[PDB]
């Protein structure tokens, strides 16, 4: 029962750690989509 | 229930935050374009003079 405990809680900290990851990935698509924005403020005040 | 829970209640950024993108781009595209306006009734005036 130990080995099986052990082996299911594995996989789920692994994919938690994956879950944040996509959190984070999203993140990082956020501040370039923000770069972007940025950049149409840039756009923008050039006007 | 608590995966339930999250899901029915959570928000995803991947989506609120480019919602809070457009939104504030709009909102200095509208200063920038309410400032012009005014320039046209002055522009009336000028000719008016």
């Amino acid at each position: 029962s130990l080995t099986k405990q052990y082996l299911s809680v594995s996989n789920s900290i692994d994919e938690t750690v994956a879950r944040y990851k996509a959190q984070f990935t999203q993140l990082d698509t956020m501040m370039s989509k923000l770069n972007n924005t940025s950049s149409y403020l840039t756009q923008q005040f050039t006007a | 229930l608590t995966s339930a829970r999250s899901r029915i209640e959570d928000s995803d950024y991947a989506t609120e935050v480019s919602n809070m993108s457009r939104a504030q781009i709009l909102q200095q595209a509208g200063t920038s374009v309410l400032a012009q306006a005014n320039q046209v009734p002055q522009n009336v005036l000028s000719l008016l003079r």
